[PDB]
């Protein structure tokens, strides 16, 4: 929008598609979850849905203050010396339909789903009948695993991010903040 | 004239187990008697290593003791390919010591590398290593291990004085037993990474462990001797050079580059390769494993 960035984790054992580097891509979001700040445009670069990976380089769509000293988060640890870093630049000149990255975009509804199905004062023998699994789907979401307290290796993720505007502009704010909607950088 | 249908080579650079334990940064002078850390359940049943929440610095110790004497096989059939084995060793170690081999070493004890997934979300990690002659330490040492680069190799007349003291246990100068502390601040109560069992945690005296062999992986990445490209880093010295997470390998049979094809050439056919070639084909040796035919 106003300032696409850009993160590169460069290639190593302990960054392979495992639990080093696998989990790292739709659960590390700590800049937009943990190490501060909530108002960013999720835009990954790397939208390629062969591999089911939604994002290659660590892209993100900020402002142009944003990308410049305003992104300064505990999200992009690592890549110190296990990888390589990035830095701010402008926003997307051209019209770019980067409006998809790391968003709330996801069929993981079986963790908690009883309650839809039979926690409504009624038995376990509707589980699948009153409320299906068809939520609780596992589908091609493209994009990298999760590393929270659902397994010690990664994870499942999805990308909930759609088109991508033509002007300069962060898009809407979804659970991951991906900037759907907004003229993001297209790669 | 051949290779003899048995190879076996006993291994150098012998690590043990690690124990964990975690501890208050700052308390380092008091840091002898820590509380482990256990293996506990979540619920489906998994087994997670946490730390008391109190605690923020995971402490990891192990030893290692350098053997030295790297060209003898431990078992070989044809003493004349023995023989010639241990006359083309001593070719290399009287053109160049185990320096800059041990110098490559003398790294991965200091950016801590055996720290595998506990290193890369860290802040501050240090690494202390002593040298015990008897029980007490007659050489004490102290690195940081972000400041000396995880992909890149650089010397310091510190990690040289450490260097030579490899160099001294390899080429069979004297006896060089280690004992490598590692302070590291991971933060209040957070998520470990021990070895994961075949699924549990392996743990000792109830107290999560790495094993020895995955602290040994992390003390050979000292080929940057590809055949494609130095860019991704150093990589484990193993005959055919070939990285699981990546998924591909790397100096293929067809390459002439291959540590059974270099052997046979630098030992078998006399045909000598890179001095920069020489140091895969010792830290191998170093390696050891059953080789031959």
């Amino acid at each position: 929008m106003d300032h696409y960035l850009d993160i590169r984790l460069r290639p190593d054992p302990e960054f392979p598609p495992a639990q080093l580097m696998s989990v790292l891509f739709g659960k590390l979001h700590q800049a937009l979850v943990a190490q501060g700040g909530d108002r960013i445009g999720v835009s990954f670069p790397d939208l390629d849905e062969s591999r089911s990976r939604l994002g290659e380089r660590l892209r993100i769509h900020a402002s142009a203050d944003d990308l410049r000293a305003l992104l300064a988060r505990p999200w992009l640890e690592g890549l110190r010396d296990h990888l390589q870093f990035g830095e701010p630049a402008v926003v997307p000149h051209p019209t770019p339909y980067r409006q998809v990255s790391r968003v709330q975009a996801k069929s993981n509804p079986e963790r908690l789903r009883r309650r839809l199905m039979r926690r409504h004062d009624l038995s376990e023998e509707e589980a699948r009948k009153r409320i299906p699994d068809t939520v609780a789907r596992a589908l091609d979401l493209p994009f990298v695993t999760l590393r929270s307290q659902s397994t010690g290796q990664h994870f499942r993720l999805f990308i909930r991010h759609g088109p991508l505007q033509v002007t300069a502009e962060e898009g809407g704010f979804t659970c991951y903040g991906l900037s759907k909607g907004g003229f993001v950088p297209w790669f | 004239l051949s290779t003899a249908s048995v190879l076996a080579f006993e291994r150098k650079l012998d690590p043990s187990d690690a124990l964990m334990s975690a501890g208050a940064w700052a308390q380092r002078d008091a840091s002898q008697e820590w509380p482990a850390v256990t293996v506990r359940e979540k619920s489906q049943t998994v087994d997670v290593a946490n730390l008391p929440s109190d605690a923020d610095t995971l402490k990891v110790r192990f030893t290692l003791r350098v053997l030295g004497g790297a060209g003898t096989p431990s078992a070989c059939n044809d003493a004349a390919y023995r023989d010639k084995l241990l006359q083309t060793v001593a070719t290399y170690v009287n053109d160049q010591g185990f320096a800059e081999l041990a110098r490559r070493y003398a790294h991965n004890l200091a950016n801590a590398r055996f720290l595998w997934r506990n290193r890369v979300g860290a802040e501050a990690v240090e690494v202390r290593i002593n040298h015990i002659r008897q029980g007490e330490v007659a050489r004490a040492w102290r690195f940081d291990a972000l400041a000396i680069g995880l992909r890149d190799f650089k010397a310091d007349a510190e990690l040289d004085a450490l260097a030579e003291l490899i160099a001294s246990g390899l080429s069979g100068s004297g006896h060089v037993l280690l004992e490598v502390v590692a302070f590291a601040r991971i933060g209040d109560g957070q998520e470990v990474f021990p070895s994961q069992e075949l699924k549990t945690l392996y743990s000792v005296r109830d107290a999560a462990a790495i094993h020895s062999q995955k602290i040994g992986n992390a003390l050979r990445t000292i080929d940057t001797w590809y055949p494609d490209e130095d860019g991704l880093g150093p990589i484990a010295v193993e005959p055919y050079g070939s990285v699981t997470s990546q998924g591909k390998a790397y100096r293929q049979p067809k390459q002439k580059l291959d540590f059974y094809t270099l052997l046979d050439n630098w030992v078998l056919r006399d045909e000598a390769p890179a001095v920069e070639q020489q140091h895969y084909v010792i830290a191998n040796l170093i390696r050891g494993g059953v080789f031959g035919e």
